[PDB]
DNA sequence: CTGGAGAATCCCGGTGCCGAGGCCGCTCAATTGGTCGTAGACAGCTCTAGCACCGCTTAAACGCACGTACGCGCTGTCCCCCGCGTTTTAACCGCCAAGGGGATTACTCCCTAGTCTCCAGGCACGTGTCAGATATATACATCCTGT
DNA sequence: ACAGGATGTATATATCTGACACGTGCCTGGAGACTAGGGAGTAATCCCCTTGGCGGTTAAAACGCGGGGGACAGCGCGTACGTGCGTTTAAGCGGTGCTAGAGCTGTCTACGACCAATTGAGCGGCCTCGGCACCGGGATTCTCCAG
């Protein structure tokens, strides 16, 4: 349970480290490099679009 | 076992195993595991009720980042899809996320059986016969539902 | 009287215009005949390609807190983004001025 | 004539300086000065040719588009 | 007094110089300069006002990646002070030499 | 009292498709549209000159695809394909 | 001690579900909306100041 | 069977007026020829363009004169439009 | 039965062909129409072109001592003249080798 | 064929430095010469097989890899 | 007794005899199988002409002696006369390449 | 710095070959001659914009002085590259075999050019309003020198 | 490293303003329907050249070792370039006036596309010999080391 709670959704294979500053969710941070340089430009979860900026490294 | 996206489709078998969604099933091709062939059966209060389709799904190995190519394999009769069961929808080309799993492509497909996109006309003659005559589009659908029992 | 005239952009699901496309294509004098499928295929690229840089630029005005994208934003998109820097490598853009950057070497330590 | 020395010290110290360099030696002023004319020359001369051409007496700024994109330096914003 | 010691001076001119977006060269100057170049191919031509700005983006422009160019030759050459040499490494690279 | 053609209008109708409250300046339209002739005769010469190799006498999507192949890079190249493709099939259909 | 790490360190007690973003700290909510109604910008982390389009929500 | 053309013959009896006592490899040859269908290529397009510029139709003398002194550098245009010029007079005369 | 046919490029005293310079020009789309004078001074600019290249190449082996040409003199040819190395400097000849210079810090002293 | 970019020997780009008018080489250098002449000849070839799969053969030509380098602005005499 | 040129002459005697020919200095074999095995990404089975190999090996090596020059330039602006890939960095990256 | 030894380079001569060069069908591409539709030359009107000038402000270029930070020369070192001899490897040449696929030809049919009609999208023209620049008084971060 | 003064620098507020986004008349180019013919898709067949394999020679690659030369770090000196301030200077802006030429329109004629008939010149093939690469041998020269 806890595993799966605190590991990247999108993934399921690790660990969240990263936010979307536009809908504020929270994914592994190459999950989201990755969707960002192939350019689907846009949330996993909620369909929002965001730039190089609204992404950062967090750590829980 | 070897990869992050077989590994994925194994839970979606095990899920689909465990906890279905009403009127739809699947299972692996048994020489090809990236080969899926699924059932589904016609939404309730629509005219594909007592319908039971047949779906054959190709992934890749870059699953789940990208939808897979989806196909009906009996005739269907439905805006949305092309002559061949070419399907065209939103999560299936334009809004794919990667949480989406083969359970959800089969609940979005049985959405879709009650309300046609109007933007995706796959099939003109279906997307006429549903705009203006309700009553002939949902007998050819009872006809393509009856068809699909063999 | 013949029926609803229906625009071809509007029946391939675009914005651009796919008959003056068309009309480009063959007055270009680029062959001697044209296919029917050719001026949906560019148009939906230009398309692609516009949509693309507005997205970025926008993205890039937003940043500055500006609601109105000028020829600085579109320069800082394109350099941005190195795919659109490949493809427009040779431009330059009016206006647009350069990305601030410094060598390591020259700042002070 | 005599106009070379339009182009003035501090102007070519804030190209450099938009360019990013920290400093500037001080025979750097005439080397580009000339660098500068020569490309000058060069887009002038196949702007003139494509005006000439058209059997105008005023150069346009489609010409100088078009003698700058026949150098691979393609100019956006002039038409 | 207060006095800044050399390069922070540099560095604040780079940091506004690379974000703002005006022309570096004053107008008149550079059109007497393409007149007078202009001349030299043929007499009393005349230019738009928009030929002369088109001409003076590409100058700027064009100086502007020679001088990134011979500031990486520069510090290539274990210096900060770019000189005539870095520059014509530059351009016989660039194969314009 | 001439009539000169440009793309502004699609150029702003993608824009408040994509960004639905950004507007954008006068000066930055003319680069658009600077940009989209640029394209426009990049690939339609080497669409025409792919076709003068191939012995053809005709464009179709075929030479605008490899086109679009030849020139835009990885994944712009990847994503131009697919938008293509699906436009033209939609067209067919309809 | 997973609900050690998934507690904040402010009181110990209540769930990390919002962050700080300049800083990027992840705190609760009232612990956070307590310092901030009592105008204590401050982190406890890293002595951050902050106002008050600087936190919002976040969800697991 | 099919038949390629090619300018051998012409540039062999130019290599025969010049240096009437040289000869010239067969690979020599082969880039004799790349290079006169790189120039004619170059000096079509270039008057081609020209064309299109001025809204004209037609490519004439004038075209081809002025893309030469675009391609062209120097004393070699000066030299090539001279050569032109007589040329194009002599024909008109004959 | 009419007249002695007389080639155009015998009429315009050239040796390469104008009737082939006027083929390829309106088999090669580049414009609907083609002027008279235009094949007679493309074949003129042609046959002056490769006449500089075939004399400095001539000269050239003439300097190794040859009586063939090959494409080491084309490229020698070539690179020497500045006019020719400035239209051809993106031009590779094959088995053309490189002009033969050495930088004169290597040399020893 | 696997791992046939140690082909590219040392000695053999010693040779292609000294015709460039090189007199001492580092030891680093092959595995940087190595990655760019990869890099070069990805960017050729892709260019290449592009026009061969456009033609639908199955066989790339010469006439195929003059194409892709006059499309980068390297026309190559000598192979038509 | 023994007979060593001093490091350097032997140097210059190969750039004078490599600046005066014209063959091929990378082996044809290796170089076919290295471009097969690039080619191999992008369509399988395939199938190329000895006179297409041939175009990209004259293609590279002129490509690669163009860039060996550059670099030689930038090591003797770097007042050395040793290059290091800092020197192909630099050529590549003033050339537009990187 | 001035001479011999040695290895590398240059010059001369005979020889064998295979690639350049001339010769012979012949077939298609160049030539010749009308024909006609129109694209381009040319005169004329206009009114837009490029050129020229003058006066006032003041932002910027110019010139001087100082000091200090960096370019440059000199020196030591040591390690990394080069020259070379020996051994190992695989490139290369020669030959042989199978066949996949490139290069033709025929046939047809469907897709695109060409034409006429029409009507609605887009273009020039007006117009008000809000995004943004500017002026001003702040809170705050950053450099510089003394500590 | 630390702290306070001085200077750019980020911040919030108010205000003008002029460029943009919306609305409208209209007009011309895109859509629809139709017809005609030829471009190319498809099938069939021929044979070229590409891939694959085998074996013998040997040239080039790989390895190792000794040495020395050049890359690099460090130090010192001097000069020239950044910084600041006082003094020109002319860029810039506005306002006005003039007219040259870009640009459009309307006429009209030479000229290039098209067609059909004719013929000769360039292409493919096929000999033929001499320019040149190569092997042997002699003469010359550059470089290094001892003097
Ligand atoms: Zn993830
Ligand atoms: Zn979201
Ligand atoms: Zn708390």
């Amino acid at each position: 349970d806890y595993k799966a709670r605190l590991t990247c959704p999108c993934c399921n294979m690790r660990k969240k480290d990263a936010v979307l500053t536009k809908c504020f969710h929270v994914f592994c941070f190459e999950c989201v490099k990755t969707r960002y340089d192939t350019r689907q430009r846009k949330c996993p979860k909620c369909n929002a679009a965001f730039g190089a900026n609204d992404f950062h490294r967090i750590y829980i | 076992m070897s990869t992050p996206a077989r590994r994925r489709l194994m839970r979606d078998f095990k899920r689909l195993q465990e906890d279905p969604p009403a009127g739809v099933s699947g299972a692996p091709s048994e020489n090809n595991i990236m080969v899926w062939n699924a059932v589904i059966f016609g939404p309730e209060g629509t005219p594909f009720e007592d319908g039971t389709f047949k779906l054959t799904i190709e992934f890749t190995e870059e699953y789940p980042n990208k939808p897979p190519t989806v196909r009906f394999v009996s005739k269907m009769f439905h805006p949305n899809v092309y002559a061949d069961g070419s399907i065209c929808l939103d999560i299936l080309q334009n809004r794919w996320s990667p949480t989406y799993d083969v359970s959800s492509i089969l609940t979005s497909i049985q959405s879709l059986l009650d309300e046609p996109n109007p933007n995706s006309p796959a099939n003109s003659q279906a997307a006429q016969l549903y705009q203006e005559n309700k009553r002939e589009y949902e007998k050819r659908v009872s006809a393509i539902v009856e068809q699909s029992w063999r | 009287a013949r029926a609803k005239a229906k625009t071809r952009s509007s029946r391939a699901g675009l914005q651009f215009p796919v008959g003056r496309v068309h009309r480009l294509l063959r007055k270009g004098n680029y062959s001697e005949r044209v296919g029917a499928g050719a001026p949906v295929y560019l148009a939906a690229v230009l398309e692609y390609l516009t949509a693309e840089i507005l997205e970025l630029a926008g993205n890039a005005a937003r940043d500055n807190k500006k609601t109105r994208i000028i020829p600085r934003h579109l320069q800082l998109a394109i350099r941005n983004d190195e795919e659109l820097n490949k493809l427009l490598g040779r431009v330059t853009i009016a206006q647009g001025g350069v990305l601030p950057n410094i060598q390591a070497v020259l700042l002070p330590k | 004539r005599d106009n070379i020395q339009g182009i003035t010290k501090p102007a070519i110290r804030r190209l450099a300086r938009r360019g990013g360099v920290k400093r500037i030696s001080g025979l750097i002023y005439e080397e580009t000065r000339g660098v500068l004319k020569v490309f000058l020359e060069n887009v002038i001369r196949d702007a003139v040719t494509y005006t000439e051409h058209a059997k105008r007496k005023t150069v346009t700024a489609m010409d100088v588009v078009y003698a700058l994109k026949r150098q691979g330096r393609t100019l956006y914003g002039f038409g | 007094p207060h006095r800044y010691r050399p390069g922070t001076v540099a560095l604040r001119e780079i940091r506004r110089y690379q974000k703002s977006t005006e022309l570096l060269i004053r107008k008149l100057p550079f059109q007497r300069l393409v007149r007078e170049i202009a001349q030299d191919f043929k007499t009393d031509l005349r230019f738009q006002s928009s030929a002369v700005m088109a001409l003076q983006e590409a100058c700027e422009a064009y100086l502007v990646g020679l001088f990134e160019d011979t500031n990486l030759c520069a510090i290539h050459a274990k210096r900060v002070t770019i000189m005539p040499k870095d520059i014509q490494l530059a351009r016989r690279i660039r194969g314009e030499r | 009292r001439s009539r000169k053609e440009s793309y502004s209008v699609y150029v702003y109708k993608v824009l408040k498709q994509v960004h639905p409250d950004t507007g954008i300046s006068s000066k930055a339209m003319g680069i658009m549209n600077s940009f989209v002739n640029d394209i426009f005769e990049r690939i339609a010469g080497e669409a025409s000159r792919l076709a003068h190799y191939n012995k053809r006498s005709t464009i179709t999507s075929r030479e605008i695809q490899t086109a679009v192949r030849l020139l835009l890079p990885g994944e712009l190249a990847k994503h131009a394909v697919s938008e293509g493709t699906k436009a033209v099939t939609c067209y067919t259909s309809a």
